[PDB]
């Protein structure tokens, strides 16, 4: 018998509360990070390895840019939720 | 160009 | 086992839900770009073998019953099954083109009680959507 | 820079809105676990899978037992949540 | 990549362990929690932190240490660990006396509140409720 | 013998 909650895993793109940042032309951070990752990392790493790296580039390498000043320089940690019980390799 | 969603 | 078992027949279903235009009785503005995010994710998971299946602009209610028809498919040959929501949120909320929707609701269909061809294989959800208003004015380092 | 809510992990017992069970003699079923994982894989597992082999511990080996039919037979899954940036090696070399 | 986990410390490790809550709160004493503090600091002692007891706090004292253990200097540690043993429901940790918001308790080590934290892994292991589901299970 | 927490 396994909990009835086993074996999901929620890719959040940023964390509890927080906005999420979206680049009007070039898509969301958390989605082209992500896609970035998987096409570089997919055959190397198990994916929980994969999702921190999209972590680190998204927390590293974006910073929102606006003309408005509450929304400008601003930052964001996605947020990986697991109840996986093995590791999930693509290969 | 950066958006909230 | 440590790791989930990758080889059966099939890797199994990515669903791709990308809200770009709302209701005009939301007043939610349009979310330029989500187009180029439903295609990178198109074009990365088939290159993971997933059968990717696009949808756009779903209402909430268009969402539950998309997700309750594929929870009831049979995935016994499947390895996976992963879930990519593209749209506006709020803490535990994706929102359909005119309104609201659980997110508990729409995983809930895929719970190993209620899924039973998916019990003990991974269920991936991937949620690009706001969680709050709160601002990330970050630290220099 | 960088966001001032990353590298935080946070090791929850269970998942979001449920119970997380103890014995009453033993420990809590996660934590028994949790120092068990550790103790046998700090030497050789990055931490997200030491957490990963916790989850599955508590998931597949632990069932409630109470005299009450309401808590009897429940079960439990931990619940892993990361905003880490880097994976996380309690050796060294 | 990885942590850097070659500071001269490892970091301390702090671990809270409420049993005995006034009974004006409502909640029982936690039998077995003994067990799991004692587990716990042998195992944090094997990967070579410092750790520090403490035993049925109230939840000022909870932020008051909190608070003081975020104004230390962590310059020379590698990470840090909290572990919290109480009752519990979304989103909050009791005291001995009442509940208090998780929230509360990390926002003391944010990147910005805690500067010789920044960058380093601060990891918070929870054994408490989260609210009053129950998860009968599947059988395969 | 198992409580809840």
């Amino acid at each position: 018998k396994i909990p009835v909650e086993a074996d999901f895993l929620y890719a959040y793109s940023t964390a509890p509360g927080y906005y999420s940042w979206r680049n009007s032309k070039d898509g969301s951070w958390f989605i082209q990070s992500l896609c970035a990752m998987l096409k570089q990392y997919a055959d190397k790493l198990e994916f929980m390895h994969i999702l921190t790296r999209v972590n680190r580039k998204v927390a590293t390498e974006f910073e929102s840019f606006s003309f408005d000043a509450t929304f400008h320089a601003k930052k964001q940690i996605p947020c990986i939720v697991s109840m996986l019980t093995k590791e999930l390799y693509f290969y | 160009i950066t958006v909230a969603d | 086992d440590n790791s989930y078992k990758m080889d059966y027949p099939e890797m199994g279903l990515c669903i791709i839900i990308n809200n770009k235009n709302f209701h005009k009785s939301t007043g939610m503005t349009s979310r330029s770009g989500t187009d180029v995010d439903a295609a990178n994710l198109r074009e990365t998971f088939r290159n993971l073998k997933y059968e990717v299946r696009n949808k756009n602009d779903l209402t909430r209610e268009e969402i539950v019953e998309l997700m309750r028809d594929v929870s009831k498919e049979d995935h016994s040959k499947r390895s996976s099954f992963v879930c990519v929501l593209l749209s506006h949120g709020e803490e535990g909320i994706i929102f359909g083109t005119n309104g609201p929707v659980d997110l508990k609701k729409i995983t809930n269909f895929f719970r190993g009680d209620r899924c039973r061809s998916l019990t003990g294989k991974p269920k991936l959800f991937i949620i690009q959507a706001c969680r709050g208003t709160e601002l990330d004015c970050g630290i220099e380092t």
